[PDB]
Formats: structure tokens, C-alpha cells, sequence
């Protein structure tokens, strides 16, 4: 018989006893009797007393009144008609538009990956967007840093991505509200529905206007969704590859901080949680592929202070894979996405993993850029025509390859018409190594404005 | 005479009705209004409490065996023996558009010895922001007569936008000259004032009532000589008085001061609750505490309106605008309390010293204060004109350097840095001088047009005046549509330069 | 005065009180108490030694960390 | 706090003696030992530093006299051994609490201005009988002080026909 | 100044009230004060359980 | 004006404090209408009040 | 019914009491063998109770019986007290006899209600250059003294005090906070040598006294300033009363001494959580009211001339002006030796001074500090090279820095004790001449250590 | 360190006579005290040094360049002053320390060119020559004092 009844209540922090001989583990469900709030097992206080965290408001509640388990940690709804579903971290609908269609429950925690499913190879996802292809292309499993401040169309990025991954790789999009605060939610929302893409994704937002455990929890919340989807096996096995969606991890650390607080314990160097590493690596590594489909993360981040020797972001580091950073200039030089094509940093940037050919072009790419950037100040201040012509020529195919690696969105197509062009490798690769050999300093830099492949490019350029 | 007499008579045979059953308790430990009972087993949490002085008393801790609370009133008057007594109910106060022209307490008590308030409505304290379904687009603009301000950054109804800087900065300037450009608006507007000297207080609304805003207006204060969980509570007052309008499909504007020292007097009182510290002595759930406020207030969809009005309304939509301030120390953004309030406003507005020691009136930073929201808080015409200064301002900003310098570099640079400097200086303004949108609309019209590019920046001003009273004058049915709608048309325009090319053509400056 | 030890359990306080002495076959086999994060105070084991394997019924392993008046903390 | 350190106690203490059906043996000897350490100059030829335990023990055992026992004297040993000597009394409180709402009693307490009369506190009685307990523990208080009236505590349960009834008057006055 | 007037006017209206009634209560505390009756005690008293 | 009228309604105050003393003196006879009228009679006795 | 010393630790005390008999907070309690007394800071249930020893902390017995009073702390106050001494206590430590008076009132009011704020903002003059142009002043206001210690600060604030005594029957007022007692005595004499007493009262805090007395000076010179302000004198409105604090930072640092003892949990410096609670309670108590005024002059204290963190922080939000003297300007000869550059006030407006007063204040700053950034390069090359503009400039700001000099009217010895106090009009008149340039052709010397246009002219005649 | 300091200051003859019960009359009593603090990297923030300067009639530093510099002693007259003043000095020595201390001043002020006495005012070359005249002048040997 599992009613256990409130025995002492400060803030959040909830307290109750049970009986000794039959006690709740910890991270076990506790459903408050007569009211839809519940509690989490924290640690094992002995003499049937327990010390949990409450989800959500804690208001009015009085001490001695009866509590239920689950004997189980928190399950959610899963299923196929997740997609275009806002629920709350219990998996609960928020959309208001009738509950959850699927009775598949899941517990949220679950054991890290076996080592014997790492998959023994590494390759890289196709991407249509022509510069993380060359650049920073990314691995089947890896995670992906992202910088930059909001106004350059993160949103448009996530769009294109979610797109892309659902069209050819059929993958599925998960996407996770850390900290969120409503009014964007709203409009990402909005945004999902008016692009026609809200049918492939499952939403789940924790807001700025909840207990820390919400926030903390959610994160939990999409990965296991992820996780049910990938292990979800497609025909002839081999269920999907599916990618992640999640906002400032750094709040997610502060979270963290917060319950640790909360809970008495002392603080960390900075001061964050002496434990934040083991939720750290908890969340990484159930982020990962295997030997049956694979998942990967796209994970925005901000840098507080700007130190990257703080351990929040050290610790970040240590899982990162791809660094992709954004632009404000770029864009306002017209040119999308804003991606610096100079700071982006890839583990996978190796002649080992790209081959040989394609290091060495990307290699020659990133020469070229840094060799014009230092022309820049030269030619701003000493003039223009007082170099070596060798030089110009530089500064004509730099100019060339930077108008050239924006390109139409498919997503863009409702935005202002102009449908995108999906491009793959090997057309990329051919046309930026024949831009090096200079066979294309005949044209003028608008043919590589705003289009797809080097066959439209040279198509526009004869009918330009 | 008798009058009261039978009155007082037949209200007292109303009582004394029956013999109570209550469950109360009993003071165990006193410390600086701070107080252990014993006793009162059954308790909703955060109950508000009574005392045999009439005081009252928050209860934050339900311990195994005792309770501690909070002191509202004033304490030096309670000894342990005393007996408490809940009140089986929670925090609420009173909410109503008769609060107009009335200032109360943070429980919602006249201070303005206007006597009794007939609120007809109460309402709990504490509650929670409505279903994020329930959240529609900004899309209305507000208006501070304020060209950087209303220029640069964009301001719309149920946005969280939050001015910052260091001390004495005009920032209490900054809020309540926002609030004087609402005689038209329509809205209505809140002022929360904590830990401040009753003097500063007693001037602000001396200086309101001689605007005779103080009619569409209440607020509230928590002066610096008040118990520390009033001024902990009073803007979440401010915001459920806040949401009463937003409820009934209005649109209003309220605005908090020194969110920082409330911050500081929920710290001391966490304190003294024995209660984990955190960095800086805070307690972490500063940022839920913060965030849990300012997220009640927004825009909501009018379908939200209409579902909780039961049908009484169905066309508008509630907004609520939040305009929240917080002082700095030497410029800093990375103390802990600012660090968490920033990612929660929709925008920022800093204030920089040099500025306005320079003589800089005011003395906005608009080189990183920005307005996320795009230009969809402002109206078309100034959706319009934004871009010549935006694109000045900053190419001036880059470049401002050469001040001195100029006297052998190239012709384009020389006449760009006039441009910029005269629009720099252009926004120099004063209080209690809110310019309305068609006087902004020609100021901007004559920047854009270069018809102060000609002119001594000395006089730059004066030039803005005299133009400003010549087309008032002159021209005041064209300013009266502007202002009904404020749409940009090239017959608009065209009245505006032919009026422009007048002014210089006629009386000089 | 101070906080509890976190051995004084209304079990054992019985048990002491039908008799003092025996404890847990001579303290060959521990009872849990205190549980939170890896770190376990346990009651009970006075012939375990100080960085020794603890076995569970658990079918885990404990390491011995803080050898104590009244308990012990792996 | 205190209460608080006492509670396992108590529990303990209760659950054994009822097992045993000595609950009244126990109460009677907390109620001597709690007297006891209310003694200033027992406590403190207690507390002096030159006594192990044991010294404590059988002195508790020597003023007990015939009537300790040896679950007894294993509790005393335990709490000398925690020094908890010193918060006895609250356990035994608990422990009447304990044995009141095992049996389900309710204790009850009574002050009135004017001493009473066996009839009408017969007659109070039943009526908190009426409020549904199965027995109840009567202890009147004689208050003239107070103006008039009953007043009684069950607990944090309260009612009231004194003096309070005016305050609340002046206070709805005001 | 013409509202100043009238809140004034209402503040010793309602001032005035407070004094009187203080002045009653004292006058009713002295009457109970005088008034001896147990016999009031046992009514009272008996009229209590009967309302329990 | 104002020190005019508060003043004189001042000086109203009295005449209205003695009515209002015998009306309190017969406010005083609602501590019976506090009881069932287990006293309704311990009143009209006493006058010893006869205060202001 | 009398309690016990049951455990003392440094500056805490403890006491037992019979549990139905309980002393309130912030009322004396009488030490049955000494006189020394003990506050009230918090009732610790039992009949035990926490205090603050208000005297020494000597012949102090485990076990020693001790009274109360129950009653907060009253000492006596009425004009018996004027050109008297008092200690915490107030009772006469200047060896002149005992107190006069029997009007004894408590220390623990509240502050002023917020109806009764005075419902206008008002002005002060002193007669002084920099001050009555750069530092305007409120009736009722709050004035700030930063650093200064090459000077006779003293002699500024005694130099006020003639300027207010001569200028109003409102008297003065002196507490000793934390008092370098050199320089108290010195500044008591220097009073004496004046003649000027009757209207001044003394209570000192001296470093040598557990930290509650120290505490407690300044409710004792608040109250005699209210009561002092109530005397409504023959019209119904008493005299506005002008306060002395010896250093503010001290009142911060007395309660911050004991806080943690207290079992106050340390704050973000270390500091007491019930910081901004005290400095209201002090700060509200002193405004200005619809009948009459109290205001005060707060000798301040900076940390390594460092202002960013809350000791100075928290004194700022509740200042009117920031006086922060200037020693290389003393080291150019100035007598006032007071920054013209840093110094502000809130009270700068143009509604509140007229709009000319103001003007000229903003063109005097303008010129100063464009002279000042001058200096390196005239340095660097020389007063020619510069264009010709500016060189009237220079002029300009040198006479200005003369102007200021002004004579002090009470040192007795340091130019002979010459008084100026000269009316801010005149002195409007002679800076809007100087910023015009009409006397932008003499010697700046004809300028220094004079005051309006009148001594100027006569001097650059004379000579 | 209050209540210690505090003990140390000068008292009047009558306060003395008195004491000595008429045992003396003329000579009133005085006690000066020197008190040492040491610091760390010459940091000032540090809270005993705070309380100390706090309390004390006024600064007296050294710096560890200015030994290291041959100042020997090291003291910096930038940050050490005496709010006594030139009263505890004879007739003499106040009429001149002035234009002394007034030369320390200029010459402190120009210190950050002091490395560029190429371009600068013949005039403050002058300045500057009299400043490190006159420093020089300020070193002495050790368990030399002067007359
Ligand atoms: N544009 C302007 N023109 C003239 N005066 C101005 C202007 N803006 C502000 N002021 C003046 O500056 C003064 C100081 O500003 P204010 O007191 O609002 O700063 P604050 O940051 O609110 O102060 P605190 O930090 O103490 O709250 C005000 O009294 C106001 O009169
Ligand atoms: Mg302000």
C-alpha cells in the first residue's frame, strides 16, 4: 500500500514519510493525491523518509496529506502521432487539441549505451546547404557547436535542416525548449505550422516560468523520444536517423546548478554543481549511433562572459565535434546564412575522413579566405591597385567563392518565392576546384549570387 | 448624529453568530520580523496569517513540527505566548479601475488619505502565465516620445523590454516620461516604486498630478522604510493588478523599480529562513523568482479573451507591456542578478554615464541596446524612415574617431561625418518634452533629406524647434492625420517637404 | 546538542532494546541506511575493514571509505 | 527541533511497551525520570564529568527504585551514550501522545472564570463525544480572569465564549 | 482643494466613531465587570452544548 | 474655509457626544443581544457610566 | 521576577526570565550591580533573551541578577541640553553638572508617514562660491563630505554652522560617530573660542565602546533634531534644525561588528542582511515636513577611495549632493580646497534654480573641463601653438579657480576670519561677466582670495 | 586595534595634575605610537591595511621599486600625508618645505614623459632637472640621522 503522506514543505524541496518496509527508490513517481502535481525521488533520507522535488506550483499543500508512487521512474507517451504535438515535460498536451493518440509508455531514464553498439564506422550526414558539406561536414552521430546571436535566422537554419534530414534521409525531428520563454515558442510554433513541416516534429518546451525540474527533465524528455523513435526499426530493420533539436544547453547547466542548490549541496569551482560533468556525460552519452539507426544534435550555446575557459563551456567542449558560428556582418552584407566560413572548427576536417581530394580543396578554400581577409585592410586604406596582380586575383575568386556559398532554401520559398535548390557533394567539390584552377574569371561575381550548382552558375552566367 | 449610532448598533447584531471551531498557533522565537510558531498542523502553503495586534504574517516554511513566517506589518510588537491564527485563505488583494488616481500600499492599503477604496474585485497574488497556446503576435507599437527610442529600438504592447544602467541615470526619468506619452494611448499604467525615499516618491506624484496623468494611473510604492516582504511581494501586486486589464482585453503598460533591491530584501529574508545560501549569498530560485513574474505579463490572443469573458468580449485582445529597470555597478553585465534578467526581456536598453556627463540628454548607448522584436513595433511611416538613421548612426559609430581629424582625408568621409554628427546630436532631448510621432516623422524627414546638412550643428536644435512650431502652426490637420494613422504616402511627403522648403524659405531659425 | 547520528533507526533502538550485543551475526552482514548518489551510510559492520569490497544482495560491490563510532559511510 | 530529536524515541519506545501492554509502566517511570532531570541538583550531580554511563544508569536505576526494567535500563544506556539525556521529557510527552491516539482518547482541556460542577462538565462530555471521538480526557481550569465563559483546547482545535468575543466586536467597530 | 476639503470632512466624520465606541466598550467592559451572575455562566454554558 | 467649517463642526462634536453617550449607554445593552439574553436586564440597572 | 547573566560571548548577552514575565525588545535592562544597561535584540523563547551591552563590559558574573525597565530607551532633550556633552546615555560627560531638564523621550519612533512629506521641495544657501553654484542645496536634504585630509574639514563644517546660526534661530546639532576625539576636541574648543554653543548639542561616539553605543548615537541626535524641530515657536511652526554626522561608514560598521555573533548569516561582502533595513530607518526619519525641517551634513568615509560595493552604495541612493574635496586644489593655494569638477548635487534644475543659474553652471563646467584635457598638450608644446581660441579660455578658468578662493569667516587665524557669505545673485552676476569675458583682461591673482566683482575691481585697482 | 590606537594621544596638564593629585603641574602628558602593517604585492584594499588607514592619523608607504630604484629610504609622498599638518613643525622648517613639496608635485606630474625629454617645454625640462635634483637629495644613509 504506497500512500505516503507530506510530512515537511520548504519551497520546492518536498518531504514525506513512508513505511519501512516499503519504500519508493530513488527517481521513483509520486502522483500528490487529489491534485495533478508530482514528485521526485531525490535521495533516501532512511527511516521511510524521503526527500523529492515537487513539478510545478506548490501551493496550498499541507503537511500529512497522502501521496501514491509509481515504483517506476517517469514514462511519457510515445508514438507516430507525437509529431506536431506540444506536451509539457510529463509528455502531457499542451495544444490543447484533444490528449496523446498512442498508449506506448516509456521510463525516461535508462541505462548509458552499450559499448558493444558503437558503431564501428564513422561517415558523414548529407546536407544540401554547401557549406557545412565542405567545411564542417558532420559525422552519423556527432554533435554540432553553435554560436551567435538571435535576429540571423536560427529558426531559418533549424527550418532548412529539419527539411533536408525528413526529405532524403527520412529522418524524424525532435526539438527540445530548454528555458524557453513563450512568446518565441509561440512563434517557432507559428513558424512550424505556416512552413509546412509542423507534421514531422515533436515539441516539447520547458518555459522560464516553471520550477528548475521541468527544465532539468525536458531534456530527458525529447532525448527519450528520440531514442524510441531511432530504435523504432524501419522495414528490413534499420530504423531511422534521426536529429535533435536543443536550446542553450547553458541553461540547462544552470538548471542543474539550481536543484544542487536546492538540494543543500555545496557549489563547484565557479560554483556551479560539484556533479555537473555526470549530468554533463549523462545527457552526451545517450547521444550517439548505432549499429541500428543513429541520432544527432544540433545544440545551441551561448557563451556567458565570454570565457572559454569556464568549466561550463570546457566541459561542453569536451563532447563537441563541429563548431558552426554565425555572422552578423555576413548578414547584413545580404548574405544567407550568415556562417562564417573562417571560425567554423570540424573534428572531422581530417584527409582520413573527407578523403584526400576534398581536405586538400577545403584546405586551399580556407588559405584563400584568410589571404583575403589580410588583403582587406591593404586595400581599404593603400588603395586597391598598388598590389600584385596575383593578389587581385585573389581578392576576385575570394570575392566569387563568398558570393557563392549563399544559396537558395527550399524553406525560403514561401518566404519570397525563389524555390531552393538542394545540392549534394561532388558537384560542389568539382565546380569550387575548377573556381581554384581560375577557368572562371571571366564572369562576373553575380552568377554565383543566390543559386544552386556550378551548371546554374555558368547557366546564368552565359544568360548573364 | 444618531445616524451612526443606529448604524453602529445594527451592524454589531450581526455578529458573535456562532462559537469558531479554528485551528491557529502560537509564537515560539521573534527575530527581526521573523517569527516561529508552534502549532497550526493543517496549513495551505504561503497561508496569509493573523495576530491578536491585527498584523498579519506570510508563512514560507512548513517544517516537520513548527512553521516560520514573515512579519507584513510592523513587528516590535509580538511576544512569544501570543496566538496566531490562519485565515484559510491565501494572499490576495484588491484589483479595479476605481484604483485610478490612487496610490496604496503594497497589500493594496490607501497612502494617499483619500479614505476607503470600493474594489468590488480581489484577487490571489500568486498565479501562473497563461497556456503559451494563448499567445498571439506583436504587432502594436508603443509610442516614448523618444526618435532613438521609438527609432532604433521598437517597443510593442505585451513586450518585455528593459532598461539598464548605472546610477542616477535618469532611468526613473526614462520610466516615467515613457508613461506621460499616454494621454492618447488609451491604456492605462502602473508604477511600482521600491525601497525609495518617500520624498522622491512624494515628488514623482507631484509632478504626475501636475501632468493630471494621474487619472488613467495607480501605483504603488515600497519605500525603503517598509517591511522587507512587502517590498518582496508588492510587484506581483503590481502585476496582478496588471493582468485585471489584460483579463478584460485591455492593453496597459506597468513598470517595476530596482528589481535588484527587492531581489537583495528576498535574500536577506531567504537568509534568515536558515535556508541553503547560493553565490552571492542568493538563493538560486532568484531566477525563477524573477522569471515566474515577467513572463504574466504579454500579449495574449484575443481568443483567450474571449473564452475567459464567457462572451461579454469578443473583439480585442489583452496586452500587458512590461518595462522593468535595473541599476548597475560600473557598467557591469556580469553580476550574477543582471546575468539571469538578461535572457529574460525581449530586448535591452542601456545607459551610459559618459553620456549624460557629457551633457549627452539623454544618454542611451544605442551602439548594443536593441530590440529583438524587429520593426513590427513601430508604424509604417516610422517602419519606414528607421533605416537612413540606423545606417548613420552606425557608419558615424565606426568611424567617429576623425573628430579632429578631417583635415586631409578624402571629401566623403568629411561630409559623413557631418551627417552623422548632426543626427547624433539630433536626439538630444528633454524630460517632460515627449515628441509625438509626427514631430519625430519631420525630424527624420528632414535628416533623411540632408536639409540640416547644411547647417551649424550649434543650432541644430533650435533649427529641429522652429521647424517643430512651424508646421504645429502652420500645417496642424496635416499632423492631426498623420497621427490618426501614421502612414507613410509620396502626397504625404510631398506636403511635408513642399511645408520643409517653406520653412527655409520663410522665417530662419 | 546536535544532529542525529544517522545510525539511531527505531528498528535498531528496539533491537537494542530486546538485547544490546549479537549484532548482526557479529557484524558479518550490513543493513543500508542512508542513501544518495553512489555514497551509502550503512549500520552494522564492525568486521569490515577500511578500503575494503563491500558485497550487496544487490549482487554489486561497495568500497569502505569511513570507519565510525556507530555506522559506516562507502 | 527538539520534539523532533525526540520523535524516533518515542516511537520506539511506544511500539515496544505496546507490544509488552507495560505502556503504563513506562509512562510512570518517564514521568519520574522526566521529575528527575527537572531537578536542578539532580541534573547537575548528574552532568558532573567524572561519571561514565554506567554511573548515570544505576543512579537513574537507584532513584527508579523497584521499578525499572531491563528494556529500561538499555534505553537509558543508549540515550547516556548520545547524552540525550537532557530532551527526556518531550519524549515522554510524545509517548502520551502515542498512547492517546492508540486508543484512540482524546485529551481535552477546559478553563472557565467560574469553578465548575460535575454535572455540566458530565454534559460537556458527551458533547464532545457528539464531536465524534471515542473517549476524552477532561482537565478544567478554573480563569476568572476571563470574563466569563468556557474556553476549550483540543489540540489546535479551538472555541471560544470569553472575553475574545468583545475584542472581536471592537475590532469589527474600528 | 474642494476634494482636499471633503476628505478632511470624511476623516472627522469617521474619527469621531472611533473614540465613541471606545468610549461604549469601557462603559460595557464596567457593566460585565459589575455583573456577578455564575448563574449566567451555567445558561451560557448549557447553551453552548446545546449548540454543540 | 476649511479651518472655518472643521473647526465649527469641531465644536458640533459635543452636543453629539453626549447624545451619543446615552446612545452607547444603549449600545451598551446589545451585550445581551450577544448572549441568548441569558442576561437582558443587568443594564437597565446600572447608569454609574455617566462618562463625557 | 528579575533575570540572570546565563552566558556571555564578547559583545552578546543572555538572560533568563520567568516565562510569563518577558521584556520586550529594545527596552533597557538595569544590570543590578553596575549601571550598565542592556537592549533588547531578540527574544529567544524560555524566558531567555539576547542584548547588547550599553556600557562597559567589565565585572560581568555568570549568574548576576539584572532588571528591566519595560520601556524602550528615553534620554532627556529640551534646550537644558544646548552647549552640553552627553554620552549615549545622556547623561553629562563634560564634568558641567547634571542635565537641567526632565523631558525625557524614547529613540525608537517610526518614520515620518508618507502624508505628511513637506509638499514642496525647497532651497538652501551658504554664501559660498562653489557650493551655493556647483552644490545647491534643499531645506531637508542630504549632503555627502568625501576624502579631504590635508584640510580643516572641521572648519568647513563650522564654518556652516556660523553660516546657519547667523542666518536662522535654527540650531545645530553634533554627533560623535566613531570620533577621532582629536579632532572633536579640537573642533569643541574652536566652537568654544567662537562663543557659539547655544545652539549646538553634543553626543559622542569615540572608538572606545562596544559597538551598540556607537550604533546608538545617531538615534540619540536624531531624536534631539526631531524634538527640537517640534518646538512650534509662537507661530505653530518650530525652527528647521541642521545635523552633523561624524561619519556614516561608522553607523554601517557598527552594526556590521556583531551582525554574525547575532547569528546573522554574513552578506555579499560579508556584511549584515538587515544593512538597507537600518539605513532606512535612519535615512526616512530625516525629511522635511509640512511644518518644519530637519536636515544633516554626513562627514564621509570612502574605502580606498573605492565606491563600488554597498557600504557607500546604499549612503548614495539617499544623499541629495556629493562633496568630494580636492587636495592639489588646497595645494594650489585654495582656501575651500573643494573639486569643482566631480562634485554634484540632484538639486542642479532648471525649474527648481531658474533657468540662468543653471546655464551658467552648465558653461562653467564646459569651460573647466575642456581646460583641463588641454593640459597635457599645452605642456607638451606651449600656450602658442595652441590656435588662438582657447587662450581666453585659459584665462578664463584660471580667474575661475581664483574666484573661488573665498576667505573663510570662522578659523580666528587664517586670513583673519573674514566673512563672504556673498548672495548667489551677485555671484551670478560676476561668473556670467566672467563667462562673457567683460573682465577677461586682468591678472588672475585680482581674482583670488576676494569674492564679488566689487573686491576684484578694487583689487586689481589697488595694485 | 581601535580601543588599542586609541589609547595612544596627548592629554591635557589639568587632566594629568590632577591625576598626579597636584603631585605635578606644568607638563601636560603626550604618547606617540608607530604601528606596521605589511602587505602583499603593495595591495591597500586589504582589510586589516582598510581598518588600519581607516583609523590612523594619516599614511606613511614605502615602495619596493624605490628601494630597488637606490631610494633608500623608499617613501612615496604621493600617497603619504598627515592630516596634522606643518602644526608639529617649527617656524623654520614649515616656512620652507613648500616650494619642496610643490617640485615633488610637478615632477610627479610629468611623470609618464618623463621617458621623451626630447620634444617637451625647455621650461618643464627645468621642472623636471630640479625634480630629480631634489630627489636625489631626499636619500641618506642608514643610522645617519640629521641635525
Ligand atoms: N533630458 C533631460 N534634460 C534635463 N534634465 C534631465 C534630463 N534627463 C534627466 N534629467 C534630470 O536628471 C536628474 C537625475 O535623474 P534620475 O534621478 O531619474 O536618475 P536615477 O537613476 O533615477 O537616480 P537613482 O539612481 O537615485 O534612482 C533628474 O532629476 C532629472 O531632472
Ligand atoms: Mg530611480
Amino acid at each position: 500500500m504506497s500512500s505516503g503522506r507530506i510530512i515537511q514543505i520548504i519551497g520546492a524541496v518536498i518531504d514525506v514519510e513512508f513505511e519501512r518496509t516499503s519504500v519508493p527508490k530513488i527517481y521513483d513517481a509520486l502522483q500528490v493525491d487529489g491534485t495533478e502535481t508530482t514528485l521526485e525521488v531525490q535521495q533516501q533520507l532512511g527511516d521511510g523518509v524521503v526527500r523529492t522535488i515537487a513539478m510545478g506550483s506548490t501551493e496550498g499543500l499541507k503537511r500529512g496529506l497522502t501521496v501514491t508512487s509509481t515504483n517506476a521512474p517517469i514514462s511519457v507517451p510515445v508514438g507516430t502521432a507525437t509529431l506536431g504535438r506540444i506536451m509539457d515535460v510529463l509528455g502531457r498536451p499542451i495544444d490543447e487539441a484533444g490528449p496523446v493518440a498512442t498508449e506506448e509508455r516509456l521510463p525516461i531514464h535508462r541505462q548509458a549505451p552499450s559499448y558493444a553498439e558503437q558503431a564501428a564506422s564513422t561517415d558523414l550526414l548529407e546536407t544540401g546547404i554547401k557549406v557545412i558539406d565542405l567545411l564542417c561536414p558532420f559525422a552519423k552521430g556527432g554533435k554540432v557547436g553553435l554560436f551567435g546571436g538571435a535576429g540571423v535566422g536560427k529558426t531559418v537554419n533549424m527550418m532548412e535542416l529539419i527539411n533536408n534530414i525528413a526529405k532524403a534521409h527520412s529522418g524524424l525531428s525532435v526539438f527540445a525548449g530548454v528555458g524557453e520563454r513563450t512568446r518565441e515558442g509561440n512563434d517557432f510554433y507559428h513558424e512550424m505550422k505556416d512552413s509546412n513541416v509542423l507534421d514531422k516534429v515533436a515539441m516539447v518546451y520547458g518555459q522560464m516560468n516553471e520550477p528548475p525540474g521541468n527544465r532539468l527533465r525536458v531534456a530527458l524528455t525529447g532525448l527519450t523520444m528520440a531514442e524510441y523513435f531511432r530504435d523504432e526499426k524501419d522495414e528490413n530493420g534499420k530504423g531511422r536517423d534521426v536529429l535533435l533539436f536543443v536550446d542553450n544547453i547553458y541553461r540547462y547547466t544552470l538548471a542543474g546548478t539550481e536543484v544542487s542548490a536546492l538540494l543543500g549541496r555545496m557549489p563547484s569551482a565557479v560554483g556551479y554543481q560539484p556533479t555537473l560533468a555526470e549530468e554533463m556525460g549523462v545527457l552526451q552519452e545517450r547521444i550517439t549511433s548505432t549499429k541500428s539507426g543513429s541520432i544527432t544534435s544540433i545544440q545551441a550555446v551561448y557563451v556567458p562572459a565570454d570565457d572559454l575557459t569556464d568549466p561550463s563551456p570546457a566541459t561542453t567542449f569536451a563532447h563537441l565535434d563541429a563548431t558552426v558560428v554565425l555572422s552578423r556582418d555576413i548578414a547584413s552584407s545580404g548574405i544567407y546564412p550568415a556562417i562564417d566560413p573562417l571560425d567554423s572548427t570540424s573534428r572531422q576536417l581530417d584527409p582520413l575522413v573527407v578523403g584526400q581530394e576534398h581536405y586538400e580543396i577545403a584546405r586551399a578554400v580556407q588559405n584563400v579566405l584568410q589571404r583575403y581577409k589580410e588583403l582587406k585592410d591593404i586595400i581599404a586604406i593603400l588603395g586597391m591597385d598598388e598590389l600584385a596582380e596575383e593578389d587581385k586575383l585573389v581578392v576576385y575568386r575570394a570575392r566569387k567563392i563568398q558570393r557563392f556559398f549563399s544559396q537558395p532554401f527550399h524553406v525560403a520559398e514561401v518566404f519570397t518565392g525563389a524555390p531552393g535548390k538542394l545540392v549534394p557533394l561532388k558537384e560542389t567539390i568539382r565546380g569550387f576546384k575548377g573556381l581554384l584552377a581560375g577557368e572562371y574569371d571571366h564572369i562576373p561575381e553575380q552568377a554565383f549570387y543566390m543559386v544552386g550548382g556550378i551548371d546554374e552558375v555558368i547557366a546564368k552566367a552565359e544568360k548573364l | 448624529p444618531s445616524e451612526i449610532s443606529a448604524l453602529i448598533k445594527q451592524r454589531i447584531g450581526d455578529l458573535d453568530t456562532s462559537a469558531t471551531a479554528k485551528n491557529e498557533g502560537t509564537i515560539v522565537m521573534v527575530s527581526d520580523g521573523i517569527v516561529r510558531i508552534h502549532g497550526l498542523a493543517d496549513a495551505m502553503y504561503g497561508e496569509m496569517i493573523e495576530f491578536d495586534g491585527g498584523l498579519f504574517g506570510m508563512a514560507l516554511n512548513l517544517e516537520q513540527d513548527s512553521v516560520g513566517a514573515v512579519v507584513l506589518g510592523n513587528y516590535l510588537s509580538l511576544q512569544e505566548g501570543q496566538k496566531a491564527r490562519c485565515t484559510g485563505r491565501v494572499l490576495e488583494v484588491p484589483v479595479g479601475p476605481e484604483l485610478l488616481g490612487r496610490v496604496v500600499d503594497a497589500l493594496g492599503n490607501p497612502i494617499d488619505g483619500k479614505g476607503p477604496i470600493d474594489a468590488k474585485l480581489t484577487d490571489a497574488v500568486e498565479k501562473v502565465a497563461p497556456g503559451v497556446i494563448w499567445r498571439q503576435s506583436v504587432d502594436q507599437p508603443v509610442q516614448t516620445g523618444y526618435k532613438s527610442v521609438d527609432t532604433m529600438i521598437p517597443v510593442g504592447r505585451g513586450q518585455r523590454e528593459l532598461i539598464i544602467g548605472d546610477r542616477q541615470t535618469g532611468k526613473t526619468a526614462m520610466a516615467i516620461d515613457a508613461i506621460i506619452a499616454q494621454k492618447n494611448s488609451g491604456i492605462k499604467c502602473v508604477y511600482v516604486a521600491i525601497g525609495q525615499k518617500q520624498s522622491t516618491i512624494a515628488n514623482v506624484v507631484r509632478k504626475l498630478e501636475e501632468t493630471g496623468a494621474m487619472a488613467y494611473t495607480t501605483v504603488v510604492a515600497a519605500a525603503a522604510a517598509d517591511p522587507a516582504a512587502m517590498q518582496y511581494l508588492a510587484p506581483y501586486s503590481g502585476c496582478t493588478m496588471g493582468e485585471y486589464f489584460r483579463d478584460r482585453g485591455e492593453d496597459a503598460l506597468i513598470i517595476y523599480d530596482d528589481l535588484s533591491k527587492q531581489a537583495v530584501a528576498y535574500r536577506q529574508i531567504s537568509l534568515l529562513l536558515r535556508r541553503p545560501p547560493g553565490r552571492e549569498a542568493y538563493p538560486g530560485d532568484v531566477f525563477y523568482l524573477h522569471s515566474r513574474l515577467l513572463e504574466r505579463a504579454s500579449r495574449v490572443s484575443a481568443e483567450y479573451v474571449e473564452k475567459f469573458t464567457n462572451g461579454a468580449v469578443t473583439g480585442k485582445t489583452g496586452s500587458l507591456t512590461a518595462l522593468p529597470i535595473i541599476e548597475t555597478q560600473a557598467g557591469d553585465v556580469s553580476a550574477f542578478v543582471p546575468t539571469n534578467v538578461i535572457s529574460i526581456t525581449d530586448g535591452q536598453i542601456f545607459l551610459e554615464t559618459s553620456l549624460f556627463n557629457a551633457g549627452i540628454r539623454p544618454a542611451v548607448n544605442a551602439g548594443i541596446s536593441v530590440s529583438r522584436v524587429g520593426g513590427s513595433a513601430q508604424t509604417k511611416i516610422i517602419k519606414k524612415l528607421s533605416g537612413g538613421i540606423r545606417t548613420a548612426l552606425a557608419q558615424y559609430r565606426e568611424l567617429a574617431a576623425f573628430a579632429q581629424f578631417a583635415s586631409d582625408l578624402d571629401e566623403a568621409t568629411r561630409k559623413q561625418l557631418e551627417h552623422g554628427q548632426r543626427v547624433t546630436e539630433l536626439m538630444k532631448q528633454k524630460q517632460y518634452a515627449p515628441y509625438s510621432i509626427a514631430d519625430q516623422a519631420v525630424s527624420v524627414y528632414a535628416s533623411n533629406e540632408g536639409y540640416m546638412a547644411d547647417v551649424e550643428v550649434k543650432k541644430i536644435v533650435d533649427f529641429d524647434a522652429a521647424l517643430i512650431a512651424y508646421f504645429r502652426s502652420e500645417y496642424a490637420p496635416l499632423m492631426k492625420q498623420i497621427d490618426e494613422t501614421g502612414d507613410y504616402n509620396k502626397d504625404i511627403e510631398a506636403a511635408i517637404k513642399a511645408g520643409i522648403e517653406s520653412f527655409k524659405a520663410t522665417q530662419t531659425y | 546538542m546536535q544532529q542525529l547520528n544517522p545510525s539511531e533507526i527505531s528498528a535498531l533502538i528496539k533491537q537494542r532494546i530486546g538485547d544490546l550485543d549479537t549484532s548482526a551475526t557479529a557484524k558479518n552482514e550490513g543493513t543500508i541506511v542512508m542513501v544518495s548518489d553512489g555514497i551509502v551510510r550503512i549500520h552494522g559492520l564492525a568486521d569490515a575493514m577500511y578500503g575494503e569490497m563491500i558485497e550487496f544482495d544487490g549482487g554489486l560491490f561497495g568500497m569502505a571509505l569511513n570507519l565510525e563510532q556507530d555506522s559506516v559511510g562507502a | 527541533e527538539l520534539l523532533t530529536l525526540a520523535r524516533p524515541y518515542a516511537k520506539a519506545a511506544f511500539a515496544y511497551a505496546s507490544e509488552q501492554g507495560a505502556t503504563d509502566n513506562w509512562s510512570n517511570a518517564l514521568q519520574v525520570l522526566s521529575a528527575a532531570v527537572q531537578d536542578e541538583a539532580f541534573s547537575a550531580y548528574l552532568n558532573r564529568p567524572e561519571l561514565t554511563p554506567a554511573e548515570q544508569v544505576k543512579l537513574f536505576a537507584k532513584v527508579l527504585g523497584e521499578d525499572q526494567s531491563q528494556a529500561v535500563s538499555n534505553f537509558l544506556t543508549l540515550l547516556a551514550d548520545n547524552d540525550r539525556l537532557v530532551l527526556l521529557p518531550e519524549i515522554a510527552a510524545e509517548y502520551e501522545q502515542l498512547k492517546s491516539q492508540n486508543n484512540n482518547n482524546v485529551d481535552v482541556v477546559i478553563e472557565s472564570a467560574f469553578p465548575l460542577t460535575a454535572e455540566q462538565e458530565q454534559l460537556l462530555k458527551s458533547a464532545l463525544e457528539k464531536r465524534f471521538n471515542s473517549t476524552v480526557t477532561v482537565s478544567v481550569e478554573v480563569k476568572p480572569e476571563l470574563i466569563a465563559g468556557v474556553v476549550i483546547r483540543a489540540g489546535d482545535q479551538v472555541i471560544d465564549d470569553s472575553a475574545l468575543n468583545k475584542l472581536e466586536k471592537m475590532r469589527t467597530r474600528l | 482643494a474642494k476634494e482636499a476639503v471633503d476628505q478632511e470632512i470624511n476623516s472627522a466624520r469617521e474619527e469621531l466613531r472611533q473614540q465613541v465606541a471606545a468610549l461604549a466598550v469601557t462603559g460595557a467592559e464596567k457593566i460585565l465587570n459589575q455583573q456577578v451572575d455564575a448563574e449566567a455562566h451555567n445558561a451560557m454554558l448549557s447553551q453552548l452544548a446545546a449548540k454543540l
